[PDB]
C-alpha cells in the first residue's frame, strides 16, 4: 500500500511539475528553430 | 487583372498575377517590396 | 501543447511561409502520422 501510494504520488508531482509552463522541452523546439532559421536565411540571402 | 499575364510597368518587367489591394500607399510611394526585395505592389501609371 | 511546429506539410492552398514557398522550398509530411505513433 505505501508503495502504491509513493508511486501514485509521483506520477501526480510530474503532471503538476509538466503543466506549471516548466520550459522543460528545449531540446524539441531547438530542431525546429533551427531548421526554421535555415530556411529563412535561405530565403533572405536572395537580396545580395 | 485576374489571368496570369507579362506584364511591363514603365520598364519593371515582370510575369504574374494581378490583384486590386487595400495596402495603403502614401502620394509619393509607387513600389512595394519583399523580404528578398521582389516587387510585389505597384501603382499604376494612369489610373493610380 | 508545450512544443509548437513551424510547418508541418501539409496543404497550403491559399508572412515567411509563402515567400519561402514562391521560391522553391518546400517541406514534406512524416510517413507516420501522430495516430500511429500514440
Ligand atoms: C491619361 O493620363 C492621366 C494622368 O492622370 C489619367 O488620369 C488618364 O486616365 C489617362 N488617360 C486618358 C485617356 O486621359
Amino acid at each position: 500500500k505505501l508503495i502504491a501510494n509513493q508511486f501514485n504520488s509521483a506520477i501526480g508531482k510530474i503532471q503538476d511539475s509538466l503543466s506549471s509552463t516548466a520550459s522543460a522541452l528545449g531540446k524539441l523546439q531547438d530542431v525546429v528553430n533551427h531548421n526554421a532559421q535555415a530556411l529563412n536565411t535561405l530565403v533572405k540571402q536572395l537580396s545580395s | 487583372k485576374n489571368k496570369c499575364v507579362n506584364f511591363n510597368f514603365n520598364g519593371l518587367t515582370g510575369t504574374g498575377v494581378l490583384t486590386e489591394s487595400n495596402k495603403k500607399f502614401l502620394p509619393f510611394q509607387q513600389f512595394g517590396r519583399d523580404i528578398a526585395d521582389t516587387t510585389d505592389a505597384v501603382r499604376d501609371p494612369q489610373t493610380l | 501543447n508545450k512544443v509548437t511546429l513551424a510547418d508541418a506539410g501539409f496543404i497550403k492552398q491559399y508572412d515567411l511561409i509563402c515567400a519561402q514557398k514562391f521560391n522553391g522550398l518546400t517541406v514534406l509530411p512524416p510517413l507516420l502520422t501522430d495516430e500511429m505513433i500514440a
